[PDB]
C-alpha cells in the first residue's frame, strides 16, 4: 500500500493518542 | 538557575530515558544488503520502519515528559508532534553516527554502513542526512543539549493549525534560555555555540521537508 | 503429418498443463498501489515474486514434457531452461494481456493494471513489457503456437556451455517444422505468419536480458 | 539481501532438478 511519509507519521502519532 | 537548573534535568532525563546511549548499546552488524547501492532491500526497510515507529512512540513519550506539554490541548499537542517528530527522528539517528566506520545504529543495536541505510530506507537522502551527521560532531553535543535542542523543535508556537500558540510560546522561552545558560556554562570559551546549536534545526527541516512528502510503501494489515 | 500432428498435440497439451487460459481463471483486482509508480510496493512485490516462482517450476514441468527434453544430460536441461526461462515467462504473462483494462492476469487470476504491474516488479521496463503484449495481438496466437514457440525459445541448440549442442538441434528442428505447417493450416491467408512469430523470439531476448542483469532484493530466506 | 535476477532464476531451476 502506499502512503506518504507525512501521512503515515501522523497516523501512528494520532493513533497513540486515541483513548 | 535553581528552576533552570531543573529543567535541564527534566529534559536531560526525559532524552535519556526515550534514547539510549550508543555505549549504553550492543552494536551488532550484519552482511545484508551491503554490496550495492539499491532502490529498497525489503528485509532492511522491514527493520528500519519497525524501529522508526518505535522511535516515534518514544519521542511521543519524550514531548510526555516535557514541563507543561500535556497541559496543552490534545489537538496542539498533535499538531507539534506532526510538525517535528521527522526532525526529531533525523537527529536521533545522526546523534548515533561513527565516524570511523561510516554507521549509524539504532536503538536496538543494529549497526549499519551508509550504503545500508540507503537501501534500508534514506535513499536519495542518504548523502543529506550524512552530511549533518558528521557536522553535528563538532558541536559535541552531551544529552542536556540535544535534549532541550529536541524539545526547541518541538514546542513551537509557529506551526499552522495551534489552537493555544501563546500557551506554545511561553513554553519555549524557558527551554531557550535553558540551552542558552547550559551551553555558555558547559564552553565558556566558544560564544557562538548556542546559535550554531539553535541553526541546525534549520538544517533538520531541510531535510525533513523533503523526506515528508516522499510516498512509501507499507504492508496492507 | 501424423508424427507432426503428434508432436503438436504434445506440445498444446505440455503449455495448457502448465499455464491457464485466461478464460479458465477467475480474475480478481485489487486497489493496491493502483495511485501512482513507484520504485516498488512491497505487498504487490512479495505476490509478484511468488507467482513467478511458480511459474518458473511450471516451465520447468512444461519442459519436462516435451519429446526428448529429459534424455538430455541434466547439466544440459539447467543450462536451456537458465537461459530462456525469462523468455518464456514474458511471453507467458502478455499472452495475459487484456487491452481494453490494460491488465495482466496471473495464474491465480490476479489481475493488475500498468502502473500496477510497475510497482509489482515490472519497475522501468513496464512499458517495454507492455509494448511485447499489444504487438502479439495482431498475431491472434492460439495454444499450440504459444507452446510452441516456447519450446522453439528453449530448445536452442546454440546456447552457451551445452555438452551436447548437435543433440538439442535434432529436438528443436521437429518443432520448427510443426510450427510451419500448423500456422500455414491455420491460417493460408496470411504467409508470412510463420516468419513474424518466430521473430517475437528476438523481441523477448531484448526485454530479458535488461531484466536478468537486474538487482532484486528478497528475503532471508 | 541482493540477488541478480538470472542467478536467482538459476537457483530456482538449479533446486528443482535436485535429488
Ligand atoms: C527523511 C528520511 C531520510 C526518510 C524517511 C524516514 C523514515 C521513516 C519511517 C518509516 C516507517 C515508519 C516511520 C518512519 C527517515 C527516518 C529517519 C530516522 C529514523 C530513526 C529510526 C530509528 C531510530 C532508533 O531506533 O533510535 C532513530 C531514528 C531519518 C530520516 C528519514
Ligand atoms: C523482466 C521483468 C520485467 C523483470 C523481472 C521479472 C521478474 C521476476 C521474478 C521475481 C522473483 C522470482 C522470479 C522472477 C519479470 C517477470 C515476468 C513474468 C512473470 C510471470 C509471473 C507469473 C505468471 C503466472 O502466474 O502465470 C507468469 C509470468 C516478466 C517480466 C519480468
Amino acid at each position: 500500500r502506499l502512503i506518504t511519509l507525512a501521512d503515515h507519521i501522523c497516523q501512528i502519532i494520532t493513533q497513540d493518542f486515541a483513548r | 538557575t535553581p528552576e533552570v537548573g531543573e529543567l535541564i534535568e527534566k529534559v536531560r532525563k526525559a532524552h535519556q530515558e526515550t534514547f539510549p546511549a550508543l555505549c549504553q548499546l550492543g552494536k551488532y552488524t550484519t552482511n545484508n544488503s551491503s554490496e550495492q547501492r539499491v532502490s529498497l532491500d525489503i528485509d532492511l526497510w522491514d527493520k528500519f520502519s519497525e524501529l522508526s515507529t518505535k522511535c516515534i512512540i518514544k519521542t511521543v513519550e519524550f514531548a510526555k515528559q516535557l514541563p507543561g506539554f500535556t497541559t496543552l490541548t490534545i489537538a496542539d499537542q498533535i499538531t507539534l508532534l506532526k510538525a517535528a517528530c521527522l526532525d526529531i527522528l533525523i537527529l536521533r539517528i545522526c546523534t548515533r553516527y561513527t565516524p570511523e566506520q561510516d554507521t549509524m545504529t539504532f536503538s536496538d543495536g543494529l549497526t549499519l554502513n551508509r550504503t545500508q541505510m540507503h537501501n534500508a530506507g534514506f535513499g536519495p537522502l542518504t548523502d543529506l542526512v550524512f552530511a549533518f551527521a558528521n557536522q553535528l560532531l563538532p558541536l559535541e553535543m552531551d544529552d542536556a543539549e540535544t535534549g532541550l535542542l529536541s524539545a526547541i523543535c518541538l514546542i513551537c508556537g509557529d506551526r499552522q493549525d495551534l489552537e493555544q500558540p501563546d500557551r506554545v510560546d511561553m513554553l519555549q522561552e524557558p527551554l531557550l534560555e535553558a540551552l542558552k545558560v547550559y551551553v555558555r556554562k558547559r564552553r565558556p570559551s566558544r560564544p557562538h555555540m548556542f546559535p550554531k546549536m539553535l541553526m541546525k534545526i534549520t538544517d533538520l527541516r531541510s531535510i525533513s521537508a523533503k523526506g515528508a512528502e516522499r510516498v512509501i510503501t507499507l504492508k496492507m494489515e
